């Protein structure tokens, strides 16, 4: 029934137990009697306090040892007291000797009285049976012994009667086991106990398949059959959480990318959740992530092109401005790439690249300024730069569909200054305003710039309006003030110049 | 000194119905449940459970409140030949629910089938122990 491995019984018999007597007839018998209930066990009683002199031996078949180093004998014995029989003291006893012999031999014809090595002289503890004459009842106590350590491949056992009434009811023989467990995701196996009841055994398990063994595991195999408190923990591999105290698989949703204590984490933000067990949650079609990115962090998206671009040509220069991207997708990381393309002369798309030597002062590509300058370039010919949005993942990502470019050219003048300037709407809270194209534009107007600054008063701050319109209005000012107005001509080739300088008060 | 008896109603002392046997003091007494081969079908084949009754237990076949439990034929196919069962006639037992014997009375032992009878007749053996002027 215990958790310790038996070796030989009296119940677990195949029919007959088939024991040696010295002496046979007149020694120990074997009068069986069945117990309680349904199992037949072979009982050896002896019962000749009479006889004057004494001497009885009872030997047991062969015990393999089986690997085992201490081995425990369960005895169940019945006995007799002296005085409630009839006769003399002294012939009868109420102690038996009990006396073991290792071997290395299967099947022995014979062992020797005299090479037997005995235990203890066993007596009947704690109460002992007379027995009682009125009323029968079955006796309580079971004796053991224990043995150790054994060198040899087995061992016989064998009992020895003093002129004692001794019945035998059962022969336990087992050996103490430490158990099958898995603690701290360490598998440990079964051992056996050490030669001593104060010896322990160290005992180093392997981890789980699904595991790395960041400590060593071990734990101490004690006397009695029972594990002791592990020393090192195993924690399980990457993709596999620490939980039911066995290496299990992220859930669909779930992922784990490095070997920590912490759980499966879920999918972040954009993110196609994978099969059980993964590392990392895989980036659906249309988001993407970087390879020094760190797994953590969410799918981002590539940029947009910025959308507003200003150019100023110079003599033999370039100058160009942008803002901000509209969507960054999630990346901080954003620098601009300046590509030549040289398609601006000629009317057909099909061109030839900037072969030649252009020279860049802030950067070539990978700008992480707003502004950028080219040194050199050919008079008298058309060019058009595109400013493309580079992210960190757009290289991992589809190269972007779109990137704001214009068309300029380096010979061209930047248009003259606008010839007269008109205010048709005029009253106490608004001031309407119509100009005249400029006399020179030197390529096509594409934006108007409107000053507003205050006159006959402190110097205020002029207010700059940007429309692609020849006709602008103005929303918010103050009566009986006045204001003087600025019309500035932008194109392709660069800067205007200022206006008529119209002096407008207010109704 | 020792005594066979084979359990088995094929028998013809056990047909007869007055089977004893007279046994004397220290004498062993050895019963064989009924053995068969591996091609019987277990149909055929004998199962009883032995009873230590009275006198009143011998001739009604009865066991209940008169008898207690002493060995039972279970499985006939044992490896060394047939179930063999001790029983010493000794006059002072060491175990404790160990049974003993007196000179110069009688002890009865009855069998009831497993599978049966129906309180009709049953194989019975009668057991009669001769006084210390009888045995030597």
């Amino acid at each position: 029934p215990a958790n310790e491995v038996t070796l030989l019984d009296s119940r677990s018999v195949q029919g007959e137990l088939g024991w040696i007597a010295s002496p046979l007839e007149g020694g120990w018998e074997e009068v069986s009697i069945m117990d309680e209930k349904n199992t037949p066990i072979r009982t050896y009683q002896v019962c000749n306090v009479m006889e004057p002199s004494q001497n009885n031996w009872l030997r047991t078949d062969w015990i393999t040892r089986e690997g085992a180093q201490r081995v425990y004998i369960e005895i169940k014995f019945t006995l007799r007291d002296c005085n409630s029989l009839p006769g003399v003291m002294g012939t009868c006893k109420e102690t038996f000797n009990l006396y073991y012999y290792e071997s290395d031999n299967d099947k022995e014809r014979f062992i020797r009285e005299n090479q037997f090595v005995k235990i203890d002289t066993i007596a009947a503890d704690e109460s002992f049976t007379q027995v009682d004459i009125g009323d029968r009842i079955m006796k309580l106590n079971t004796e053991i012994r224990d043995v150790g350590p054994l060198s040899k491949k087995g061992f016989y056992l064998a009992f020895q009667d003093v002129g004692a009434c001794i019945a035998l009811v059962s022969v336990r023989v087992f050996y103490k086991k430490c158990p099958l467990t898995v603690r701290n995701l360490a598998q440990f196996p079964d051992t056996i106990t050490g030669a001593d009841t104060s010896s322990l055994v160290e005992v180093r398990g392997s981890c789980v398949n699904n595991s790395e063994e960041k400590d060593v595991p071990k734990m101490y195999c004690g006397a009695d059959g029972e594990w002791l408190v592990p020393i090192g923990n195993c924690l399980c591999n990457a993709g596999h959480e620490e939980r039911s105290g066995e290496c299990q698989a992220c859930k669909i949703g779930y992922y784990k990318a490095l070997s920590t204590d912490a759980t499966c984490a879920k999918c972040p933000p954009h993110s196609y959740s994978v099969w059980e067990g993964a590392t990392s949650c895989t980036c659906d079609r249309g988001f993407f992530r970087a390879d020094n990115d760190a797994a953590s962090m969410p799918c981002t998206r590539p940029p947009s092109a910025p959308l507003n671009l200003i150019s100023n040509v110079n003599e033999t220069s370039v100058n160009l401005e942008w803002s901000s991207p509209q969507n960054t997708g999630g990346r901080q990381d954003i620098s601009y790439n300046v590509v030549c393309k040289k398609c601006g002369a000629g009317d057909p798309s099909k061109c030839r690249p900037c072969g030649s030597g252009v020279h860049y002062t802030p950067q070539q590509n990978g700008l992480k300024t707003t502004k950028v300058s080219i040194t050199d370039l050919l008079a008298h010919t058309n060019y058009t730069f595109e400013i493309w949005a580079v992210n960190g993942v757009s290289k991992y990502n589809p190269n972007p569909d779109q990137s704001v470019s214009v068309t300029v050219t380096t010979n061209q003048a930047a248009p003259s200054s606008i010839a007269l300037v008109q205010a048709k709407e005029v009253t106490r809270y608004s001031v309407a305003l119509a100009w005249l194209e400029p006399d020179r534009p030197n390529g096509v107007i594409l934006e108007y710039e409107v000053k507003y600054y205050e006159k006959d008063q402190n110097e205020r701050s002029y207010r700059i309006v940007r429309t692609a319109a020849r006709n602008t209005d103005i929303k918010g000012l103050n009566p009986l003030t006045s204001y003087v107005f600025h019309v500035r001509a932008r194109t392709a080739a660069g800067y205007g110049d200022f206006s008529e300088p119209l002096e407008v008060t207010t109704n | 000194d020792r005594y066979a008896v084979y359990w088995n109603s094929s028998n013809p002392r056990f047909q007869r119905g007055d089977y004893h046997i007279d046994v004397c003091i220290n004498d062993y007494l050895d019963v064989f449940c009924p053995h068969y081969e591996d091609s019987v079908p277990e149909d055929k084949t004998e199962r009883y459970v032995l009873y230590m009754v009275n006198f009143d237990g011998y001739s009604a076949c009865d066991h209940t409140s008169k008898g207690f439990k002493r060995w039972e034929c279970n499985r006939p196919h044992s490896p060394n030949g047939p179930l063999k069962f001790s029983e010493k006639f000794q006059l002072f037992t060491p175990f404790s629910l160990g049974f003993e014997f007196r000179p110069g009375r009688e002890y009865f032992y009855i069998s009831s089938a497993i599978p049966d009878n129906g309180r009709r007749s049953c194989l019975k053996l009668k057991v009669f122990v001769r006084p210390t002027n009888s045995c030597m």
